[PDB]
Order: C-alpha cells, then structure tokens, then sequence
C-alpha cells in the first residue's frame, strides 16, 4: 500500500496519450493548440472566482459543462475545456479517476456540429491579438 | 438543483465575455 | 484546411491532466513511474508483433486487458498498461477517443486490490535492478 | 473469431509472466 498503482498508472498513460495526439496533429491544428492554452488561461482565473464563489458531485461540472455546450460560442467552448481542466487538476486519484474521462466525454460528445469550423476561425483570432 | 443554474449563468457570462474580448 | 476541434481539445485536457497528476505524485509514486516506464518499453516489441502475429475496436484490446488482469501479475498488469498506451497511439481521432477512455476504464477499473502493494514492491525492485 | 482473441490472451499472458520475473533478474 505504498503506492497508488491507479494514480501512476493514469499518469503513464496520460502523458503517453498526451504526446500520441500531438504528434498526429496537423501543422494548423498545433497553432490552434497553442491558441486554447492561451485562451483558457486566459479565462481561468475568472473561471476559479465563480466556482470558488459558489463552493461546496461528477454530475455538477457535467451539469455546467452541458449548460456552456447549449446550443453555444467559442468563448463558451472554451470556459466548458477549461472547466474541465480545472476538474482534471483536482481529479488525480482513486476513484477520481472515473469522473474526469466521463467529464470530457460529455464536453466531446455535447459539441456542436459547427465546432471546427467555428474554433478553427475564432482560435486563429487568438493567435492575432496574442 | 437552483444554484447550479445560477452558476452556469455566470459561467455562460464569462463565456460571452471570452468572444466580446476577441472583436 | 480546417482543424479537428475534439483533437485540439483531447490534446490540451491531456497534457493538463498528465501534468497535474505528475505533480500531485508522492516522491514514491513518482520513482515507480520512471520504472513503469522501462518496463513498459520491453514489453513493447513483443506485444506489438503477437499483435501482429494474429488480427492485422475497444472490444479486443479490453478483452485482452480483462484476460491479462484476470486473477494476475505485475508482469501482467504492466503488460495490459502497454497495451492500452500502444492502442492510445492508434486512438487519436473521433470516435478513437472514445475506445481509448473506455479501454483505460477497463485497466483502472479491474485492478486488483492488491496492486497498490504488489506493483509498488515490483516496480520498486525493477527501479533497484535498473539502477 | 473470438477463439483468436483467446489464443492471443493467452500469448500475452505468457510475455506478462516472463516481464515479472525478468525485470527483477540479473
Ligand atoms: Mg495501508
Ligand atoms: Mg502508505
Ligand atoms: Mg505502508
Ligand atoms: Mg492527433
Ligand atoms: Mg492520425
Ligand atoms: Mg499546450
Ligand atoms: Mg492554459
Ligand atoms: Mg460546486
Ligand atoms: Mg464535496
Ligand atoms: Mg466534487
Ligand atoms: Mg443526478
Ligand atoms: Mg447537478
Ligand atoms: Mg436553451
Ligand atoms: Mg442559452
Ligand atoms: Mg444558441
Ligand atoms: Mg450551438
Ligand atoms: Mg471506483
Ligand atoms: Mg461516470
Ligand atoms: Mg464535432
Ligand atoms: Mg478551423
Ligand atoms: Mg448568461
Ligand atoms: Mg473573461
Ligand atoms: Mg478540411
Ligand atoms: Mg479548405
Ligand atoms: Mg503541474
Ligand atoms: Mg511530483
Ligand atoms: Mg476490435
Ligand atoms: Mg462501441
Ligand atoms: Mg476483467
Ligand atoms: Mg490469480
Ligand atoms: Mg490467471
Ligand atoms: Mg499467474
Ligand atoms: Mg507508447
Ligand atoms: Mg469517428
Ligand atoms: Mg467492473
Ligand atoms: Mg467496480
Ligand atoms: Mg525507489
Ligand atoms: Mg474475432
Ligand atoms: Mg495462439
Ligand atoms: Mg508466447
Ligand atoms: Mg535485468
């Protein structure tokens, strides 16, 4: 019991997978990676003030996540990944573990159908300004 | 759940604030 | 051309999340990693090639990380990990997302009880022998 | 088939054993 084989073993794999899909990510699609962390870092300290507003469930950021995705804007997209980042951070072992892949599925699957097309053009607006 | 809502509301505000910043 | 959202996305929350679990690992935690690691890279290769030597999408690999889980080993357990990060490499698109994250529930999700001290014991002894 | 997915489990079952006690050799 000296280890947390769940939480070493999620962090191989984790940064494995990390490295997995940027590697195949094409040329604009890593502009457009670097253009999120910008903008999510940008909204994350906004992001933390209204949740630490409202501070104490899976379902909760689930809930909140849904209701960003509604049909919807890029600004929304963003504040619902970086939510799920945040999650991601406080989400680092045991059980926690299950939570968080649920969470991004529902960010993934609640997308809209115009999402490319429509981060495509506002991530590149980020990589203007910044 | 209420306050859920509330808070998605300001959530959905911060969004909006995301895309009014970048025009 | 245009860009593939969910990969931008998938890409962004994972390197996050591989991060912020790396942090939180104890100093312990954190030199089993580095073992997993090694460990994992001389499974690879013969994985890899008895894959090869039968077929050529979650329900094979997840069958096999239930077969190899089934009560196992630490050799095992490393070997069903590699598994899932090699179908994790082929799993970067779409509905490849998907099996990647039900695959990896199987793994966590069939780990024994006595994991956390056996596998901290072995990895710790590979750590020692790889040293 | 699903006999094929049984002959590789097993397959890699055995490269499982033998990563157990070749990593702590030697
Ligand atoms: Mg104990
Ligand atoms: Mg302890
Ligand atoms: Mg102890
Ligand atoms: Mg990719
Ligand atoms: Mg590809
Ligand atoms: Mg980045
Ligand atoms: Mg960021
Ligand atoms: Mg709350
Ligand atoms: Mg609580
Ligand atoms: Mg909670
Ligand atoms: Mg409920
Ligand atoms: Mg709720
Ligand atoms: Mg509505
Ligand atoms: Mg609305
Ligand atoms: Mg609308
Ligand atoms: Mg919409
Ligand atoms: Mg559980
Ligand atoms: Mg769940
Ligand atoms: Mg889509
Ligand atoms: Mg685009
Ligand atoms: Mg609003
Ligand atoms: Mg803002
Ligand atoms: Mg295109
Ligand atoms: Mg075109
Ligand atoms: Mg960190
Ligand atoms: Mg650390
Ligand atoms: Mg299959
Ligand atoms: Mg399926
Ligand atoms: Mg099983
Ligand atoms: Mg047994
Ligand atoms: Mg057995
Ligand atoms: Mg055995
Ligand atoms: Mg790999
Ligand atoms: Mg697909
Ligand atoms: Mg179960
Ligand atoms: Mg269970
Ligand atoms: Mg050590
Ligand atoms: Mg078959
Ligand atoms: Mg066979
Ligand atoms: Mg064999
Ligand atoms: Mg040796």
């Amino acid at each position: 019991d000296d280890i947390d084989a769940s939480a070493v073993m999620a962090a191989y794999l984790a940064r494995e997978y990390a490295e997995a899909v940027e590697e195949q990510l094409t040329p604009r699609e890593r502009d457009a990676l670097e253009a999120l962390r910008v903008s999510g870092e940008e909204v994350r300290s906004p992001l933390l003030q209204e949740l630490s507003n409202a501070g104490e469930n899976s379902h909760i950021p689930a809930a909140l996540v849904s209701a960003l995705l509604e049909a919807t804007s890029p600004g929304r997209m963003v504040t619902a990944v970086e939510l799920c980042a945040q999650m991601g951070r406080l989400w680092t072992r045991g059980r926690q573990l299950v939570d968080f892949m649920r969470l991004v599925y529902v960010l993934l699957d609640r997308l809209p159908p115009t999402a490319d097309e429509d981060l495509g053009a506002w991530l590149q607006a980020v990589a203007r300004v910044h | 759940d209420a306050s859920t809502k509330k808070l998605s509301e300001c959530l959905k505000r911060i969004g909006d604030e995301l895309d009014s910043n970048m025009e």
